[PDB]
């Protein structure tokens, strides 16, 4: 239903906002596109993180991430999991 | 912000993927967050050297085939 | 191509086809 396999489209719309300029426009098909590369980089790290050992948590799509070449994310995201569990 | 149950069930299109902790969708929300925030900042990149303000999908194709991180939206996105 | 990706990118193009040859996801879209 698209509903089931994307993310909400102006919620990723409004994250793609506050990365260009206040004078900046998006095209209905860059918020399209955005949403399905998003879906892929969630079921790309996960499919990953799936061959991890042998549950699915945490650690695992860090590492997973590390492998996968998005190392520069494992610290700001351990500091995300620290602020949200507290 | 993003919806965490939304990310679950994507995360539960894979047929492997059957147990996922609680954490695991918190994670994903801010990665996505900082992986649209890059994409987008990249593809503008290519906005302005269109002498564009409106971003398309074929400045996220271009910003794609520039950033070797990207090398697995290739298929996703293609120049 | 990304040495980190190449093999993970052949399980997804996979991945991607079984839903397809179901329905969970279209051809396009």
């Amino acid at each position: 239903r698209e509903q089931d396999i994307y993310l909400p489209i102006a919620n990723v719309a409004r994250i793609m906002k506050n990365a260009i300029p206040q004078t900046g426009k998006i095209a209905k098909d860059a918020k399209e596109c955005v949403q399905e590369c998003v879906s892929e980089f969630i079921s790309f790290i996960t499919s990953e993180a799936s061959e991890r050992c042998h549950t699915i948590n945490g650690e695992d799509i860090l590492f997973a991430m590390s492998t996968l070449g998005f190392d520069s994310y494992v610290e700001p995201l351990k500091l995300y999991l620290q602020k949200f569990r507290e | 912000e993003l919806p965490l149950a939304r990310i679950k069930k994507i995360m539960k299109l894979d047929e492997d993927v059957k147990m996922i902790s609680a954490e695991a969708p918190v994670l994903f929300a801010k990665a996505a967050q900082i992986f649209i925030t890059e994409l987008t900042l990249r593809a503008w990149i290519h906005t302005e050297d269109n002498k564009r303000r409106t971003l398309q999908r074929n400045d996220i194709a271009m910003a794609i085939t520039k950033f070797d991180q990207f090398d697995f939206l290739i298929d996703i996105v293609p120049r | 191509v990304n040495a980190k990706q190449y093999h993970r990118i052949l399980k997804r193009r996979q991945a991607r086809a079984k839903l397809e040859a179901e329905g969970k996801i279209p051809k396009e879209r």
